[PDB]
């Protein structure tokens, strides 16, 4: 119950969820926003550097 | 229990809920405010507009006795408009004949009423009904406005223009008959043109076609209006669905409304411009084409409230917007980096190598600059078209980590870092920031009063950020000593004084483009720093603006802090002198930045603010003054307990809205410090090739549209709910007769989730219309916005709400059901049950007023809440109790409510059905509104109505009643012996008006009931002196009149628009 | 006229598909244009630009203005080209610029020639030119002018990129044309509306006309393929099998009156079948004198990816039971309304090794079993059942069985003792589980789970590896995980309600609630994967080999046929085992001839007596030992079975490295 | 558990979902307010015994 449909080959996790995988869900997606918003992670030249 | 616990099973596995919104939304909200889709307004239709068809139900006798076959047109293959039956009943369907562009996802179609049309009355809230058969009663009005709202929502197109041809017959006058596409087309003419027929008979068309005026038919009106071009519009006489009709001349008038011509085109697109890009538009005669693209002005401020709302307190839906205009600004714009500036200004530095500090390499370790500098200034250039929702900060990195002493020099580059940086963020606190950054930093040097001991001197000046935590001594500069701390006298009156002062710059275009601003009036915008339009286009460096000023200030004051005379004696000369030539020389650094911000940059923002995916939000901004500064910028969605007017119900109904964001303060004053021009500049040009590409899109003008529907579906919304709720709204309720149950918030929840559903099927939506307003209780909303500023004083908006037409079309279809129920397959009044044994030929769709009975007529026992059954003891007959307190046997006619019999649906069968079906009581059921079959019979022969009839009793249910079934007998044309026929069901008002016809092809029908073709329908036929256009729609529909068919046609702006590149 | 289709459109190829007559159009004039290229060059677009500048600026380009474009190098090579042995310097040069190339011998020691190279640009002498900062709008707007572009980079859209020097120095129309990018420029250009953006199979067209539906979509003048039927009048590849879906709608005639209940959609029915079992706009009994559905009812909602209603757009799984809520008894099918063709071969299917199909505990295994036992298009055997291994069989060949093991699992659960009053104590009235009590019971169900059947299964999986390449069901994800197992994964659904399946079937061997409740227990032990609608295997098991006979039949059955199998020398003291069967044309075997079958090598244990009345048989054992068998080593165009046991045609066998052999006639 | 099974109220735990929004992330550095709350309410289905 505490999952949807697939976003092509994932299921999200509803927030609604009586387990305890939540609190796993919302630090990697914290932590996924806010990497995401990072300056860095958008000039070329460092990913250049990650394919590297 | 065994096989019943799988029924149970299967009754709670199919109640699963049709809204699964459970999870996160915001990665959708972003993507929605980024990009939203259009509608699909302008569909075409290219057959005839109708919603009526006419069907046969029981077919004619062809062969027969008393009449030859040699009469009858079907014996010759001769095509009809009407079916040649016996009995001919009008049903409904939307769009057949429509050989649409695609269809809206909606249909209201109808099955004969002989067959079981209760289907579409369980659709929307019998989740806890469990037969096939059977609906709620008290879900009747909620069911038929939504099965309204379908019927509307299917016929919004647009009637074509097909082609004609001129007939070769001599069946009319050489008239032009219209030719409609599709696969199969040489049999629409018998339906098309009921006049076009030709007349043997005295059959009864044959007696209608004959009676009606010949000229017209088909075409009657053109607008020619080129040579060898496709005429705009013609006027046929065709068959029609006067209703429909009406629903595409509304639409067809929004869209008229909605018209502009590529002329304004042209000057919005240059006026947005600014000149700086031109574009044309023809002149020659137009094609007449259709584009429909100009609002009003409270649409776009509706939808502005509804997208601020929708960015609530979370500041990750409103950052990929900044970070969007950042990259635009960046494509444009003509400065760039020049990062090596600094590192050669200060090679020649005058130090000494025998030093252990070096002022001129400290400041090259403190502010290095890495190219990636630009990408945090303009976000913070791009933020000054929001402070309302968009509060930017510095970072809480950038400051100097508990304090920093002046004898510090690092923590001295520190302060001169913020001090520049500062006036460019639009945060209100930051003057008082700015100030603390200093008073931070002298403490033990010099000491200045505060406010309490909480907020005190050593208090540290990012926790500064509610604008009464400012220091009394900050706005009295007296309070400061000028002889105990004399510097910070100093930088409280650079403060005072040399602090930018705010501006406007006027963009935008109010013809074309809605001006989306509230709390500013429309073409203005606010900038935080003052500009001055340039005269030259080949720039050049100068250095009288606001920023030099400041940049050149604060440098002097560092000069006087060196060269104070407690600062000085702790330090040696070779590197006073040094630190005193890196100050004069970095306050006469020549950097292209400050004349760019001055210049430049408030003209290109003005270019692009206008063509935007989410327009500027705005309040004042203001230097210095606590009294102004903006708190609680606040939406509302909803009312209270019982205060219906928005400007009383605003001030404690509201959700403050608006996020801080943090920016670092380093990269920003690399920006300011560095910053240079292209070699040979020319700003004409360069703008002019700049712009070219950016003004040939249209998703600004897909917004405009899409805001027509947003502001569209709002009105629907309460509409439709006030119907079913009380709202503070004044509506006009038509649905009274049908009953329908107290409905709560969760069933007003629930039926408006139905209705935006079904909202956005149609116009081809896929993502997040009227949820915002969905998510808190829809019976009374509204939509307002405020703020107030420090001293409590509050500006408001509440915009009004403007015409809708799929509201004003939903209404009149309701007045139309108010008066044509019966097609829709309703019933109005309530029926009674009892014995009737006759040979007569009477319909009990048209009962003869001998047999009914109300609560006026004497002797008619009324039963309400008490009904408490005494049973017989030794022979006496058991007895029920009146509602005046009598107690009366099982004989008469009573009077029941239809909930009484639902609650004991068990009891009362056992005890009442042996006496209706022999004895003699008859029993009037009140229900105000129902569904029917339609059973026919051979009136020759015997039919008993009980097993039907005991099948209706033994199915009625405290959630659901089944459809009421009835027994019309059928007519004929010739004399026929009389059978005896039991029947008892019948109704009591008159019932009758979905029969169209009997006896079609036939001269005369005898026996059953007659009706001949309705004159008062084909009224522009059967009347030689009614005006062509006459309708008179509120009473009938009359299935025939003139309708208008355009051909205009929908190009792309850019195929109109060039832009001379 | 130009229209544009949903799908890839080359004039060369799909004219040989025809293409067109593929959406349902009935059709000389239709000329087609090659979109192949503009495909990859799209994907290599998108890489560098963002998508909305990429799309709104390839929205804007007709079809029949004619152009190319031109690639030059940079500045240094293309003075150094104009240096070289051409002189073919154009007249835009500075007339200093081309005196000081005329000569010979230039250097670096030469003032007079790098001044001037060193302020020369090349959008002096060529112009429009595209450098690498112009936006994708105006290389579009810049191309529908002129017939020729100049550009500097490789990463343009829109038409093919010649070039300019040699690379040593780098580092036709007809009335009606089709395409596969619909164009605004013309007021008039077209877009079918057959398919709608859901089932486009190229993921970059999908995300094309995502985005251009959803700005443009006023605009568009939309036609229908009937309209475009109107309009035109007045090798042969497998694994492409059009797809259409059927409208229908659920009718209860009790006596006399019809009544109409549902109205339902089935996506995605392979066209063939519905052709060959001849079905029409027409009504239909679906149940048989028992209460079964009628063998093609089934087969039609086995072979779909899925059945929703059209009034609300959930899931609806049917009643497969006569208990009266709610029983489909009668269809009335009222059309077919998108087509498109589909790639029938997954991604996942890659080399060739067995299939792990997880189905669920209550769906219908019992029916398949027998259908799919009884087919054959040819002369060969699709799918046996000898072939198959049930999910029952890998926790049989125990002490006592592991159904009986969990049988016994209520000793243990206090106040629980004689198995129907834990079955009265889990369930309610409802018979959905309580939240807790089907936890607990978990948490002892559980280790009898892992450490008590998985190492069994692993055994068992690793001998059916060996003793040829089968099918074997499972019930959950894991327990074909927690077991090494070897092979193709493949998670299944069927559209019915497996639930009220458990209540129909008696004979089942325990507490007939039980058994519900240990499919509850697989349900939760399984991972939240998403399973992939049991069509998607059975569209791969019969739609190839039903359109491979349309095209093989009748050739020769000696010349069409060819098998591949392990191959050991006759050198032995007391031999072909087959591996696939591969049925093809006869160009198709001849181009299989070559492609050496060496390369791979197994390990044969070949010794058993006679089992059948068959000639002569010795059920072997191979083991592979390299690497597996690709699928792109057979063809696209040969049809082959999945499944085989190993068998030769008295004495003894051991190890034998044996290899493989193509033989054909 | 009586009065749990007569009453007409179910306790849905979607109504502060569909408002609070776990995300929000109003601030960089820790929690905001709005998500701040729901890690204390808690909406899971476990009981309100």
């Amino acid at each position: 119950k505490d999952w949807t449909g697939p976003i092509g080959e994932i299921r999200i996790l509803k927030d609604t969820t009586s387990s305890i995988a939540r609190y796993l869900y919302r630090t990697w997606y914290l932590a996924a926003a806010r990497m995401a918003a990072q300056p860095r992670t958008w000039d070329p030249l460092f990913q250049a550097i990650m394919r590297s | 229990e065994i096989q019943r616990h799988i029924t149970e099973f299967i009754s709670s596995w199919q109640n699963h809920p049709i809204v699964q919104v459970s999870a996160d939304v915001e990665n959708r909200k972003t993507a929605q405010l980024l990009h939203a889709d259009t509608p699909r307004l302008v569909t075409w239709d290219a057959g005839l507009c109708t919603s009526f068809k006419i069907v046969p139900i029981v077919p004619a006798q062809v062969p027969q006795d008393v009449l030859a076959y040699t009469f009858f047109t079907s014996s010759y293959a001769i095509q009809s408009p009407f079916p040649e039956a016996a009995v001919s009943r009008i049903v409904v369907h939307t769009r057949w004949a429509s050989n649409v562009d695609f269809d809206r996802d909606s249909s209201v179609i109808m099955a004969p009423p002989t067959e079981n049309n209760i289907h579409l009355f369980k659709q929307l809230l019998n989740t806890e009904t469990l037969s096939v058969r059977g609906a709620n009663p008290l879900m009747f009005r909620a069911n038929v406005l939504h099965m309204l709202l379908e019927f509307v929502l299917d016929n919004l197109y647009l009637n074509r223009h097909t082609g004609f041809s001129q007939d070769h017959t001599p069946f009319t006058e050489g008239a032009n008959l219209r030719s409609l596409p599709g696969p199969d087309a040489e049999k629409w003419y018998s339906i098309m043109y009921p006049t076009r027929m030709g007349t043997p008979n005295v059959s009864k068309i044959c007696n209608f076609v004959a009676s009606c005026v010949r000229n017209r038919v088909g075409r009657f009106d053109r607008a020619q209006m080129m040579n060898g071009a496709m005429s705009e519009w013609v006027d046929v006489f065709e068959t029609s669905d006067a209703l429909t009709v009406s629903i595409r001349g509304r639409w067809m008038a929004r869209l008229a409304r909605m018209n502009i011509n590529p002329t304004e085109i042209e000057w919005a697109l240059t006026e947005c411009a600014q000149g700086y890009v031109t574009v044309t538009s023809p002149y020659a005669p137009s094609v007449n084409r259709l584009m429909p693209y100009r609002i009003s002005n409270a649409e776009r401020q509706i939808s502005q409230i509804i997208r601020v709302m929708n960015i609530g307190n979370n500041a990750t839906v409103i950052q990929p917007v900044l970070q969007d205009i950042s990259v635009l600004l960046q494509r444009i714009s003509p400065l760039q980096i020049d990062p090596t500036i600094i590192s050669n200004t200060m090679s020649t530095v005058s130090e000494s190598t025998t030093q252990t500090l070096s002022p001129a390499s400290s400041i090259l370790g403190k502010l290095r600059p890495s190219n990636s500098d630009f990408s945090s200034f303009r976000v913070a250039l791009a933020g000054w078209l929001y402070n309302g929702v968009v509060t930017t900060v510095i970072d809480d990195s950038s400051y100097p980590k508990d304090g920093g002493s002046v004898t510090s020099l690092e923590n001295l580059w520190d302060f001169f870092i913020l001090a520049l940086a500062l006036p460019l963020t639009t945060d209100p606190c930051a003057p008082v920031k700015a100030f603390m950054t200093l008073a931070n930093m002298m403490v033990g040097f010099e000491t200045i009063p505060m406010d309490n001991q909480i907020y005190t001197q050593s208090r540290r000046a990012s926790a500064f950020s509610t604008p009464h935590t400012w220091p009394r001594c900050f706005m009295n500069i007296q309070l400061i000593s000028p002889i105990d701390a004399p510097i910070l006298r100093q930088w409280a009156e650079i403060i005072h004084r040399y602090w930018p002062n705010p501006s406007q710059i006027r963009y935008g275009t109010p013809n074309v483009f809605g001006s989306a601003n509230l709390f500013t009036p429309p073409e203005v915008l606010l900038l935080p720093i003052d500009h001055q339009p340039a005269n030259v286009t080949t720039p050049t460096l100068d250095f009288t603006n606001e920023l030099t000023n400041w940049r050149a200030r604060v440098c002097e004051l560092m000069k006087n802090l060196v060269d104070n005379q407690r600062y000085q004696p702790g330090w040696t000369q070779s590197l006073v002198s040094s630190m005193r030539g890196t100050l004069g020389k970095l306050k006469l650094i020549k950097s292209m930045t400050p004349m760019y911000l001055q210049q430049l940059a408030p003209v290109e923002l003005a270019v692009i603010a206008p063509m935007l995916p989410f327009p500027p939000f705005q309040v004042p901004y203001v230097r210095l003054d606590r009294d102004r500064v903006p708190t609680m910028v606040g939406v509302t969605r909803q009312s209270r307990d019982t205060i219906t007017q928005p400007a009383l119900s605003l001030s404690t109904t509201n959700t403050t809205v608006g996020v801080p964001l943090a920016l670092d303060a380093r990269a920003i004053t690399v920006a300011l410090l560095s910053g240079k021009y292209p070699p040979d500049l020319v700003t004409n040009v360069w703008y002019a090739d700049a712009i070219y590409p950016m003004y040939a899109d249209t998703e600004v003008f897909s917004n405009l549209q899409r805001d027509v529907i947003t502001c569209e579906a709002v009105q629907t919304l309460v509409t439709l709910v006030a119907q079913i709720s009380e709202t503070q709204y004044p509506v006009d309720r038509y649905l009274d007769w049908i009953p329908s149950l107290r409905a709560s918030a969760a069933t007003a929840a629930t039926f408006a989730e139905w209705v935006n559903t079904s909202m956005k099927t149609a116009f081809d939506l896929s993502d997040m219309l009227l949820e915002p307003l969905l998510s808190g209780d829809p019976r009374m909303t509204q939509l307002a916005i405020q703020y107030q500023q420090y001293n409590g004083r509050t500006f408001n908006v509440i915009p009004e709400m403007p015409g809708s037409v799929i509201a004003d079309c939903v209404q009149l279809t309701a007045e139309v059901f108010n008066h044509e129920y019966n097609l829709f397959g309703i019933a109005r009044g309530d029926i009674i049950i009892g014995r009737v044994q006759s040979t007569h030929l009477w319909s009990p769709l048209a009962p003869p007023p001998d047999l009914v009975f109300d609560r006026d007529t004497p002797g008619v026992h009324i039963f309400g809440r008490d009904c408490r059954i005494s049973f017989g003891m030794n022979g006496a007959a058991p007895m029920i109790r009146d509602e005046t307190g009598m107690m009366v046997p099982f004989e008469g006619n009573w009077i029941f409510p239809l909930a009484l019999w639902q609650m004991n649906t068990r009891y009362f069968n056992q005890q009442f059905d042996a006496w209706i079906k022999t004895g003699e009581l008859r029993i009037r059921i009140e229900m105000g509104a129902y569904p029917y079959m339609l059973h026919y019979y051979d009136p020759r022969q015997y039919a008993n109505a009980w097993n039907l009839t005991s099948a209706w009793l033994e199915e009625i249910t405290p959630t659901s009643i089944p459809s009421v079934p009835f027994m019309v007998p059928i007519s004929s044309d010739h004399d026929i012996s009389s059978a005896p026929a039991v029947q008892y069901i019948i109704s009591t008002e008159y019932n009758d008006r979905s029969l169209f016809c009997t006896n079609s092809s036939s001269p005369q029908t005898i026996a059953g009931p007659d009706k001949h073709i309705p004159v008062e329908r084909y009224n522009i036929l059967t009347n030689p002196d009614a005006p062509p256009t006459q309708i008179q729609l509120p009473e009938v529909v009359d299935l025939y009149n003139v309708v208008t068919r355009y051909a205009y046609e929908t190009p792309p702006i850019t195929a109109v628009v060039m832009g001379v590149p | 006229a130009y229209i544009a289709v949903p799908a890839v459109v080359d004039s060369r190829s799909s004219e040989a598909i025809g293409l067109l007559e593929s959406f349902g159009v009935d059709a000389n004039d239709v000329s087609y244009q090659d979109h192949d290229y503009v495909v990859d060059q799209l994907q290599y677009m998108l890489d560098g630009y963002e998508a909305g500048d990429v799309i709104d600026a390839l929205v804007y380009r007709n079809w029949l203005h004619h152009s190319v474009y031109c690639l030059l190098p940079p500045k240094s090579q293309l003075l150094e080209y104009w240096k070289s042995n051409p002189s073919v310097i154009p007249d835009n040069v500075d007339r200093r610029l081309r005196k000081r190339l005329m000569l010979k011998k230039d250097l670096r020691k030469d003032d007079e020639y790098n001044q001037l190279a060193r302020a020369f640009k090349i959008s002096d002498v060529y112009a429009p030119l595209i450098s690498s900062t112009t936006s994708p709008m105006t290389m579009i707007q810049n191309l529908n002018q002129g017939e020729i572009v100049y550009t500097t980079t490789d990463r343009v859209i829109g038409a093919r990129v010649l070039l300019y020097a040699p690379r040593k120095y780098y580092a036709p129309h007809s009335r009606f044309n089709v395409g596969t990018f619909p164009s605004i420029a013309t007021p008039k250009c077209s877009v079918m509306s057959g398919v709608d953006i859901e089932s486009i199979p190229n993921e970059f067209i999908k995300l094309f006309y995502q985005r251009v539906k959803s700005i443009h979509a006023n605009i568009l003048n939309d036609i229908s393929p009937q309209i475009v039927s109107d309009m035109i009048n007045r090798h042969v590849d497998v694994y492409r099998v059009d797809v259409v879906n059927v409208l229908f709608e659920v009718v209860d005639v009790a006596d006399g009156l019809r009544s109409v209940s549902r109205k339902l959609i089935m996506h995605t029915v392979p066209v063939c079948i519905l052709e060959l079992l001849g079905i029409e706009i027409a009504d239909y009994c679906i149940r048989q004198e028992d209460g079964m559905f009628t063998d093609w009812f089934l087969l039609l909602t086995m072979l779909s990816d899925g059945l929703t209603d059209r009034r609300t757009h959930c899931q609806y799984l049917i009643n497969p039971s006569s208990m009266p809520p709610d029983v489909i008894l009668n269809i009335s099918i009222t059309g077919f309304i998108n087509r498109h063709t589909i790639d029938v071969m997954p991604d996942v299917y890659d080399f060739i090794k067995p299939i792990g199909a997880v189905l669920p505990k209550g769906s219908f295994k019992s029916t398949i079993m027998r259908v799919l036992d009884s087919i054959s298009v040819l002369g060969v055997k699709i799918m046996p059942r000898a072939h198959v291994v049930d999910s029952d069989e890998v926790g049989e060949q125990m002490e006592p069985t592991f159904e009986h093991a969990v049988m016994e699992i209520y000793k243990g659960i206090a106040g629980v003792d004689s198995l129907d009053d834990l079955t009265k104590w889990v369930l309610n009235s409802d018979l959905v589980p309580h939240d807790d009590r089907l936890g607990q019971l978990f948490q002892a169900f559980l280790p009898l789970a892992k450490d008590l059947l998985a190492p069994m299964a692993r055994q068992f999986y690793d001998n059916s590896m060996s003793e040829g390449r089968l099918l074997t069901f499972a019930h959950a994800d894991s327990e074909l995980l927690n077991a090494n197992y070897f092979g193709h994964l493949l998670r299944l659904k069927i559209p019915y309600i497996t639930e009220v399946n458990l209540m129909i079937r008696k004979n089942r061997e325990g507490g007939e609630l039980f058994q519900l409740v240990l499919s509850y227990l697989y349900k939760m032990y399984a991972t939240s994967a998403q399973p992939k609608w049991f069509g998607s295997l059975l569209r791969l098991l019969i739609c190839p080999w039903l359109h491979m006979e349309k095209l093989i039949g009748e050739a020769d059955p000696a010349s069409t046929s060819a098998e591949i199998g392990w191959h050991v020398p006759r050198e032995q003291l007391m031999g072909f085992i087959p591996y696939v069967s591969i049925r093809a044309p006869r160009l198709v075997i001849e181009e299989l001839m070559e492609k050496n079958w060496g390369q791979y090598h197994a390990q044969v244990i070949v010794t058993d007596q006679l089992v059948v009345g068959e000639p002569r048989r010795v059920s072997a054992k191979a083991v592979i030992k390299g690497n597996h068998l690709p699928v792109k080593l057979i063809s696209r165009f040969a049809c082959f079975t999945l499944t085989s046991k190993y068998e030769m045609r008295t004495g003894r066998g051991a190890a034998y490295n044996a290899r493989l052999a193509f033989r054909s006639d």
